[PDB]
RNA sequence: AUAUACCGCCAUCUUCAGCAAACCCUGAUGAAGGCUACAAAGUAAGCGCAAGUACCCACGUAAAGACGUUAGGUCAAGGUGUAGCC
């Protein structure tokens, strides 16, 4: 009957089932050929109640499937998103700059990307498995600062907007020798992961981890070898990425804790003496005792590369650019 | 553009004259030199201990004079720079001094259970614009149980220096400026709010000084 | 913006460098007078390590 | 767990009305009667059809108000005289709206042998009460 | 035909007191955790208890009882997804 049917949201209440269309009809369309001074005319001007032909309502009502069909194909388009680190997977995927505060304090300048996505969970005493997602981001925008930090929610797009807002407020300063790398070749280890870092020149592109590549074009560092080896877990490998490239000695410093000039050959030059830096103040009268083979334990798989004996089919491979 | 009045104090050493105000014997009748016993020396202050005469540690009284003509340096540089200045302190002794020392001077305090997150939650527990105070001032670091207290840790997270009267007992590395000395005497005490407050209240009317002298320029 | 880690440096050892990235667009006002007056010591976190071996306290007893 | 007119909480953006926003045994307490007729009193006769009369004008009159009628309708009734308060969108032209009165209070008021005066107001939004 | 697609109306724990968005901290920034009034990190809109309201009171019995648990129950109240018969 009539008052069986009823209104529209306990439509698609019923149809969707999320519990474990109304955009074209104008007010004065009628399926029999009609128009009203009051809507659907020049408005109060026909002024007179009259009707259409039958074969103008059939121009008007092809008209009607043309729009539906356009507009369901304006809802049928694949999204032109970006590919981080793989499709179906939010590796190297790029936020937006991250959100202005409350007051100001603008951070346009800053990129975000994510580095792991998981769907943790946990017991709890009523509902069992409770699904949170872990993701993992990090902020920088070149110039020799960034920062990282994690979000864990219920819900994706809200577990992002809080690792963002996290990690704009803790920052490290990485300082580089001129902007493409790093001073000194650092090796460190967080807690498993043994990470070899060492100091390349220009143009020799980012060949380090699949992170460090997507954490280095934040900070600024355009080329540096980096062989991580031991456990590789992305949270454990960032923090230890962070501290190496924040425990970090400057040329100024290196004077400075010594006194001595430091100075630089270059092979691609000759044998040019530029200085880097001397110290801000007084100088020693002392020269280095040069004692040499000195007790630095060095590792093994730079002798072997030195040496040139071993081999792998991965070991220098043509890859991509960046 | 008055920058003038602000570019000055700093090319100058001790503007406001504060090395008047303190004396290595006006320290040591007020026992600033008193400390705890020698089990609980805290391993940061080695350096600032004369030596343990009977299980007791005594303080460096010249390491002192170097370190309060440098303490009283800043929070008089800073109250002449109207900045916000706190005090904290939870000994339950001095509650009553260092709450009407800070109504005294034009300055604030919190001298009670402090909520956590009042200054890394800011702009939530108070309204959604609010000046941070940029000096803290500790008179005990320690809580009424002898860990650091809980505003060592955030001043040095939302950036803002503190200065502290540092003990036998607690660590000095979170604080900007420690002041090694006694404070769970009340004669220590009465001298530390002396000497902060002396210090401030001379800042405030060399500040309304030097204004009007530009100003009548 | 900010940088809370009270552990990778001082808190002038962070505002001097965040100031040379020019990420905060202002400095703050205490700023210039650790710049004109500095401590004696540099306010980093060190882990309170504990003696162990041989390595007793370098103080001396008063007598 | 009843769940009869609850709207249930689940975030903090769904706007409410104050008429959805109480539950059903509030309908004196905090609530009144959406519809007035003398028909359910002891004892009255012509009850049985005019509730008939009044789910009908709730099934007609957001129909033909599509999208923009705003809340529950109120229909009372004087002897008579029934008038319609009702309040409404502000974003359809009132053009259109004064041609939906003149028309509205002429089909009913033939329909059910009686004067149908709709009376309106308008308000721009919702009328959020609570954001649950 | 399918309540093992669902709305709609409910049963149960519930004669409960919890659930919570949003931020902050602690765990070397791991799953997670966040209690100490002579107080060591929590703050909290919002929901429910409570409080108000009905009945003969402020008592009482009603009414109320969130989030969830059992693919709880109902296509046979009505509507309706999918598949079917015409
Ligand atoms: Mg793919
Ligand atoms: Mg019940
Ligand atoms: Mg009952
Ligand atoms: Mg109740
Ligand atoms: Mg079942
Ligand atoms: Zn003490």
């Amino acid at each position: 009957s009539f008052f069986t049917k009823l209104t529209a949201d306990e439509l698609w209440k019923g149809a969707l089932a999320e519990t474990g269309l109304n955009r074209g009809q104008i007010i004065g369309e009628g399926r029999y050929g009609f128009l009203w001074p009051g809507l659907n005319v020049p408005l109060m001007k026909v002024q007179t109640i009259a009707q259409r032909s039958k074969e103008e309502q059939e121009k008007v009502e092809a008209d009607m499937i043309q729009q539906r069909e356009e507009w369901d194909r304006k809802k049928k388009m694949k999204v032109k998103r970006e590919r981080g680190w793989s499709g179906n997977s939010w590796g190297g995927i790029s936020l937006g700059p991250p959100d202005p505060g409350p007051c100001g304090e603008t951070y346009e300048d800053f990129d975000t990307r994510i580095l792991e996505v998981r769907n943790v969970f946990t017991m709890t005493a009523k509902e069992g498995r409770k699904k949170s997602i872990r993701v993992l981001v990090a902020v920088g925008n070149g110039k020799g600062a960034a920062g990282f930090s994690i979000g864990k929610a219920t819900d994706r797009m809200d577990a992002f907007r809080k690792a963002k807002n996290r990690a704009v407020h803790h920052l490290h300063y990485i300082e580089r020798y001129e902007d493409h790398t790093i001073f000194h070749d650092i090796s460190l280890r967080f807690k498993r992961t043994h990470i070899k870092m060492k100091k390349q020149p220009k143009g020799y592109g980012l060949r380090c981890h699949r992170a460090i590549i997507t954490i280095c074009r934040l900070i600024g560092i355009k080329d540096m070898y980096a062989k991580v080896s031991g456990s590789i877990n992305m949270l454990s490998l960032t923090q230890g990425l962070f501290r190496g490239l924040s425990r970090q000695e400057t040329h100024q410093q290196l004077a400075d804790k010594k006194g001595l000039h430091v100075v630089e050959i270059r092979e691609e030059c000759g044998p040019l003496p530029i200085v880097v830096a001397s110290p801000r103040g007084p100088l020693r009268k002392d020269p280095e005792p040069e004692d040499e083979v000195p007790d630095v334990k060095l590792d093994w798989e730079d002798v072997k590369t030195a040496q040139g004996m071993k081999r792998s089919v991965w070991s220098n491979l043509k890859r991509a650019a960046t | 553009f008055n920058d003038k009045i602000l570019n000055e104090p700093l090319k100058h050493s001790d503007f406001f004259n504060v090395k008047e105000l303190f004396s290595v014997r006006s320290l040591f009748d007020a026992r600033v030199h008193l400390g705890h016993k020698a089990g609980c020396r805290h391993r940061f202050m080695e350096p600032y201990i004369f030596g343990s005469r009977l299980d007791h540690d005594i303080i460096d009284l010249e390491q002192t004079a170097t370190h309060l003509q440098l303490a009283l340096n800043f929070t008089a540089h800073m109250a002449y720079r109207k900045g916000i200045i706190l005090f904290i302190s939870r000994n339950r002794q001095f509650s009553y001094l260092i709450e009407n020392m800070a109504r005294d001077c034009g300055e604030y305090a919190h001298t009670r259970y402090f909520r956590g997150g009042m200054l890394t939650n800011a702009r939530l527990l108070f309204g959604p614009t609010v000046r941070l105070p940029d000096l803290i001032i500790f008179l005990h670091t320690l809580n009424n149980i002898f860990e650091p207290h809980v505003a060592v840790r955030d001043a040095a997270k939302m950036n803002i220096p503190t200065v502290g009267i540092v003990d036998t007992n607690c660590n000095p590395c979170l604080i900007t400026y420690p002041v090694p000395g006694n404070d769970d005497s009340p004669l220590a005490v009465h001298l530390y709010c002396r000497l902060f407050q002396t210090a401030i209240t001379r800042a405030k009317e060399k500040r309304q000084q030097v204004e009007a002298l530009y100003r009548l320029q | 913006a900010g940088s809370r880690l009270e552990t990778v440096g001082s808190i002038f050892s962070r505002t001097r460098d965040l100031v040379r990235a020019g990420v905060l667009k202002e400095k703050p006002l205490w700023f210039d007078v650790y710049d004109a007056f500095p401590p004696l010591r540099e306010p980093v976190f060190q882990r309170p390590r504990v003696r162990y071996g041989k390595a007793k306290a370098p103080i001396q007893d008063i007598w | 767990k009843n769940r009869a007119a609850r709207v249930r909480v689940s975030k903090g953006d769904k706007p409410v009305t104050y008429e959805e926003a109480h539950a059903p045994h509030y309908i004196a307490h905090r609530k009144g009667w959406l519809s007035l007729h003398t028909g359910n009193l002891d004892g009255e006769d012509h009850a049985a059809e005019r509730t008939v009369e009044d789910v009908f004008l709730r099934k007609f009159m957001w129909g033909t108000f599509p999208g923009c009628l705003a809340d529950q309708l109120v229909l009372k009734r004087r002897g008579n005289q029934l008038e319609i308060c009702a309040v409404v969108l502000r974003q359809l032209s009132p053009h259109k709206y004064y041609f939906l009165v003149g028309y509205s209070e002429t089909l009913l008021s033939y329909f059910y042998k009686c004067p149908v005066r709709l009376h309106l107001q308008t308000v721009p939004s919702k009328v959020v009460y609570k954001y649950l």
